[PDB]
């Protein structure tokens, strides 16, 4: 309730760039603190590349912020090395146009991970259009830049990892290990893949397109009955296995006959630890997931969004509203039944499309959470709800409701479709919250302040 | 009592304090608001006591011949004057029409596994027309096809696979989202001729784009040619279905807008709007009085049986591997759909509540949400519903209105509510 909603900072990118589609905090040190903003439809100077997408670096400080693109990749497509002879002349081996670079943006320390889940390539064998996805990783204050496309492998096409779209979702662990979701692997079974930054750097060679990282962790191909599950549609990280190695939370929103489920994987050997099931066909349970201790006992708790969840009003009318489920971790494990649920109230609002830990906004000993409903509000511009933590979990009522102060346009704002909280930008001891509104190419930064 | 204990300062307060409260105008002042019997224990003319009422406006008799002029629901309009807390009850009569017209739109999956089906469906026009004579004197049929959103990753996008999404030997036409091949017509031979001219297609991922197409058929109105009659949509496929959220893979994030985007009988916006959610389809199918028949293979019965449970006025039947059995499938699904009526009401105001009791054949009587339902309704059968509406402590300052209707019917009952919150 102590977010400064009257006077947020508004960041603006190129129109039509989907600036705000993904947002993140960057803090090598607090001195170089900044906001990162993905703009996956941005045009770049990469030769031959149309709407390659960009990531913007927005310095934080006293003066009005101005954002600039980060140069992860200034080149166009590499060439099929066998083509430069032939007769057809040069042929690209990869396809960077419309790749949505910046669709996902994450940072840990002085490292930044940016993904292009619609990046595709030819393979060097028979010509395909495999959207394997790719990521770029800048490390050590932009001094070194690595590409990581673990689904760009020797197993091609939809039967293999050709349609993986690795980086569709992504997160860093507390140690900086990279965790990627790729929902397209093995006829859309989906896949989680993970490697340390050292492993990625150790085997990075832009000469070769297939850069097998040794020691990589990845989920295994399953039988056909698991096809079209979209494991890795979303991912988060938290500790659910009792040790000091963060585990992988992953949405499987089309699993089990489209009822969906969410899985937690052991962060040491990526083996399955827990599943949590959706309650309604095609509610998209696992559209978004989050992990954070919301009741102060030091155990990470699970949050899952199902933004298409349909309920019935008292007078018998079905309505799409969306729902978020919370599962509290206990020392003996985690129960499969939700501890509590929160249901949206705006029809078609897509409550639960995005989730973020806020840390402890009011400093009462309990961490709080923000939940987006990108089409909520009276003019369907979108809304972000703040819910307080507490000894029994989250409150049933929002403690703050955030809404864009600008007027609606002819197209949706998507306010609250992207969220990032739980970091302190200005360092006033209060956590701050970044909200994307990519429909109008904006991102909003809310500062936490002392309030009673 | 509560009339006194309400301390009604005025007449209005007295009325809103309970439906048994009267207010004298001729010992505290609040004692003028007592029970109607208590105030007498005051001249009966000096007692202010506005009671509720039901007043029928339109009440055309159930019929026993254009679709406009046939009545299955009665009454069609009435006014309910509501004393706060006092329910008003009226009766709805439903009689299943004898020879009611049917529009059937055949919406078909044309990905490659349906090639053999297509070769049996190309004679469905005249065969179904023939079979429909034992059901109706007035049948029209139409045909539409669907495959998939025409973007990565749902289709391969090499120039060659764009031309031919299948193998080189197989001569598949380019992938497409939705084609209205034939708007509704009574000419079965035209159905046969056009369906026999359609080319099978292909795409990459197993679940298909049919929800995009269902939406268009529901909302495109005169382009499809729907009359105000029984509207049957046969959705035929041997695969699961994409829905809202799946678009994000292909960078499609804008929700389906539920509006018609047919140009030259082609859905042009599959690259721009996400697949519909189930909830969105529930809305637009119901609004447009579409009854849906999921004609799908045995492999996908489990999926579509669940879908059916969410989509009002829908049925699922098991399609053979080449659609050889689809006529009987349609007849059996139509018989299921037609033998049951389900009442839905529009939105009520805050403080207003509605209750249904149903009275069906063989003395099966429903209450709660089963009060909105009557099952096993034969042609010419009459069933009745007692509907009760109650307002609380005066919402609004003017009157409201809402519609009650059986799903899949154009016919409806307009209920106008007037709230008694004053006197005279
Ligand atoms: C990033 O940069 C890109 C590139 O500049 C930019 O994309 C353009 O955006 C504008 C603005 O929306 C588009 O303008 C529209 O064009 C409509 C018709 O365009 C046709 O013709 C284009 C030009 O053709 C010539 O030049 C090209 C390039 O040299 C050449 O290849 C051709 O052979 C030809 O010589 C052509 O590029 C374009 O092709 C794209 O779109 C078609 C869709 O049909 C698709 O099939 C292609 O594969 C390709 O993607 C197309 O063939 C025009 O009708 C339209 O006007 C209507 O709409 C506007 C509203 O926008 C109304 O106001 C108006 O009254 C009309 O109703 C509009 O002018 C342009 O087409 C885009 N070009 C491309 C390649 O996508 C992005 O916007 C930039 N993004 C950001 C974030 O900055
Ligand atoms: C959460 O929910 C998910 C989804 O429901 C659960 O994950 C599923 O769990 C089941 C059960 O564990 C999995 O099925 C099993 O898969 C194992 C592992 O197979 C892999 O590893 C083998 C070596 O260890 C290898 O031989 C396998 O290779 C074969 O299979 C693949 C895929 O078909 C094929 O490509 C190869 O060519 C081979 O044919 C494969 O790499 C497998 O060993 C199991 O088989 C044994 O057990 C079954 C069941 O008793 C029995 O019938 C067999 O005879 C054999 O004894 C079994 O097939 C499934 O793959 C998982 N699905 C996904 C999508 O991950 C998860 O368990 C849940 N978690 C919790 C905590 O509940
Ligand atoms: C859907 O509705 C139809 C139409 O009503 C209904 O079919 C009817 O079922 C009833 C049974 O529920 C049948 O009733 C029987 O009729 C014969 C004469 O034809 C009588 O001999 C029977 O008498 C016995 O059963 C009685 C049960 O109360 C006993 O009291 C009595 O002593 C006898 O033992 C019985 O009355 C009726 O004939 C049919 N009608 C037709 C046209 O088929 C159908 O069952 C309903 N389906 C449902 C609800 O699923
Ligand atoms: C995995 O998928 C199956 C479907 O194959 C899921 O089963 C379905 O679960 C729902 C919700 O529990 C059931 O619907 C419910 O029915 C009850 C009773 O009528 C009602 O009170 C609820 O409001 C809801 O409508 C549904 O019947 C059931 N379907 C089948 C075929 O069993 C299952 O829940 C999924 N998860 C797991 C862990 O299996
Ligand atoms: C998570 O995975 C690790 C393996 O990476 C499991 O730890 C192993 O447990 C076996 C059990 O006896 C030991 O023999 C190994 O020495 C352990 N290895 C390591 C590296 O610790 C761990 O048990 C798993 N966690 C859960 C909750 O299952
Ligand atoms: C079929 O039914 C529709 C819906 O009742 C009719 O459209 C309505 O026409 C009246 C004319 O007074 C308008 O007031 C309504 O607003 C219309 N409703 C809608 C949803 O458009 C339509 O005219 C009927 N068609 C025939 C041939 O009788
Ligand atoms: C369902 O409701 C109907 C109507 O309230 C009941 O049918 C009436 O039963 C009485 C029995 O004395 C007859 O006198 C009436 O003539 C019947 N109504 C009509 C319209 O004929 C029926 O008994 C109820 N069934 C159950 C199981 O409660
Ligand atoms: C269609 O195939 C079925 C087998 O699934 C077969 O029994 C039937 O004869 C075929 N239909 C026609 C019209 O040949
Ligand atoms: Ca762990
Ligand atoms: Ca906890
Ligand atoms: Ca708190
Ligand atoms: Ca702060
Ligand atoms: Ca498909
Ligand atoms: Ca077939
Ligand atoms: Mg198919």
């Amino acid at each position: 309730f102590n977010l400064d909603a009257e006077a947020p900072a508004v960041l603006s990118g190129p129109p039509g760039s989907f600036f705000g589609f993904s947002v993140e905090f960057y803090r090598p040190g607090t001195d170089g603190v900044s906001v990162l903003v993905g703009a996956p439809k941005a045009n770049t100077s990469q030769p031959g590349v149309l709407q390659g997408g960009a990531v913007y670096l927005c310095p934080w400080g006293a003066s009005p912020t101005q954002c600039t693109p980060i140069e992860f990749d200034s080149k166009g497509s590499r060439l099929l090395e066998s083509s430069l002879s032939s007769s057809e002349g040069e042929e690209p081996v990869e396809y960077k146009s419309l790749q949505w670079f910046g669709a996902t943006v994450r940072a840990h320390g002085s490292s930044i991970l940016a993904c292009a889940p619609l990046y595709s390539w030819r393979t060097e064998k028979e010509p395909l259009s495999d959207p394997v996805g790719t990521c770029y990783l800048s490390t050590d204050n932009f001094t070194r830049i690595l590409e990581y496309a673990p689904c760009r492998s020797d197993f091609s096409w939809a039967a293999g990892q050709g349609y993986c779209q690795g980086g569709f979702s992504a997160e860093f662990t507390k140690t900086g290990r990279v965790v990627l979701g790729g929902p397209g692997s093995y006829f859309w079974q989906g896949q989680i893949l993970s490697a340390t930054q050292e492993q990625i750097a150790e085997s990075y060679y832009p000469e070769y397109l297939i850069n097998l990282v040794q020691g990589q962790l990845q989920t295994r191909q399953a039988s056909s009955i698991y096809d079209d599950s979209y494991l890795g549609y979303s991912v988060a990280v938290g500790e659910f296995s009792g040790d000091d190695t963060e585990d992988f939370v992953a949405g499987v929103p089309k699993g089990n006959l489209t009822y969906g489920y969410v899985t937690i994987l052991n962060g040491s050997d990526i083996r399955s630890l827990y599943n949590f099931s959706g309650e309604q066909m095609a509610s998209y349970f696992g559209y978004a997931v989050a992990a954070t201790d919301v009741n102060g006992d030091g155990l990470d708790d699970l949050l899952v969004g199902a933004p298409l969840l349909m309920d019935r009003t008292p007078d018998g009318r079905p309505q799409e509203v969306g729902r978020v489920y919370v599962y509290l971790q206990h020392p003996a494990g985690i129960e499969p039944t939700p501890t509590l649920t929160l249901t949206g109230h705006d029809e078609f609002g897509r409550f639960g499309s995005s989730l973020t830990p806020l840390g402890d906004l009011d400093q009462d000993g309990y961490n709080d959470v923000a939940i987006g409903a990108p089409f909520g509000g009276e003019t369907q511009q979108g809304v972000v709800f703040v819910f307080p933590g507490g000894p029994g979990g989250l409150g049933s009522k929002p403690s703050q409701v955030l809404q864009p102060l600008w007027a609606a346009s002819h197209t949706p704002d998507f306010f609250g479709s992207a969220l990032r909280g739980g970091r302190d930008l200005d360092g006033n001891g209060y956590p701050d919250l970044i909200v994307g509104s990519f429909g109008v190419d904006k991102a909003v930064v809310y500062r936490g302040r002392p309030v009673v | 009592n509560r009339c006194l204990k309400a301390n009604a300062k005025s007449c209005g307060e007295c009325i809103q304090a309970g439906p048994n409260c009267g207010w004298c105008t001729n010992m505290p002042t609040s004692a003028r608001c007592d029970d109607l019997e208590a105030l007498k224990k005051c001249p009966p003319d000096d007692i202010e006591n506005p009671r509720g009422s039901k007043d029928i406006k339109k009440n055309k008799n159930v019929t026993n011949l254009k679709p406009e002029d046939i009545t299955q629901i009665q009454p069609q309009q009435l006014v309910l004057r509501l004393r706060s807390g006092e329910p008003q009850t009226f009766t709805l009569k439903f009689k299943r029409a004898e020879d009611y017209p049917i529009d059937l739109y055949y919406l078909m999956d044309l990905s490659y596994s349906m090639k053999d089906d297509l070769e049996n469906v190309k004679s469905l026009g005249t065969d179904l027309m023939n079979e429909m004579r034992r059901i109706t004197s007035d049948f029209r049929i139409g045909f539409g096809s669907f495959v998939e959103k025409t973007v990565m990753p749902y289709i391969s996008t090499t120039p060659a696979k764009l031309r031919n999404p299948c193998t080189s030997e197989q001569n598949c036409t380019t992938p497409f989202s939705y084609k209205n091949v034939l708007s509704l017509t009574n000419k079965g031979e035209v159905f046969n001729e056009l369906v026999g001219k359609q080319r099978i297609s292909g795409n990459l991922d197993s679940p298909e784009g049919g929800f995009d197409a269902i939406m268009q058929v529901a909302v495109c109105g005169s382009l499809i040619g729907w009359r105000n009659v029984t509207r049957l949509l046969v959705f035929s496929t041997d695969a699961g279905f994409h829905f809202a959220g799946d678009g994000k893979l292909g960078g499609i994030v804008l929700p389906n807008d539920g509006q018609c985007h047919l140009e030259n009988n082609m859905y042009t916006m599959s690259h721009y709007y996400d697949y519909p959610s189930i909830a969105h389809l529930v809305q637009k199918l119901s609004e447009n009085n579409i009854q849906t028949i999921f004609a799908v293979t045995e492999e996908f019965q489990p999926v579509y049986k669940e879908l059916k449970n969410l989509i009002p006025k829908s049925a699922v039947g098991t399609l053979s591997a080449n659609s050889s059995n689809v006529i009987q499938l349609i007849i059996d699904a139509y018989n299921s759909l037609s033998s049951e009526v389900i009442l839905e009401n529009g939105k009520l105001s805050e403080g207003v509540t509605i209750s249904y009791k149903s009275y069906c054949k063989n003395g099966v009587n429903g209450t709660g949400e089963n009060g909105r339902k009557c099952s096993n309704i034969s042609i010419g059968d009459e069933v009745q519903f007692e509907i009760s509406i109650t307002s609380n402590k005066c919402p609004k300052k003017d009157s409201d209105s809402f519609k009650i209707r059986p799903l899949g019917f154009t016919e409806e009952v307009e209920v106008i509510l007037q709230y008694i919150c004053e006197c005279e």
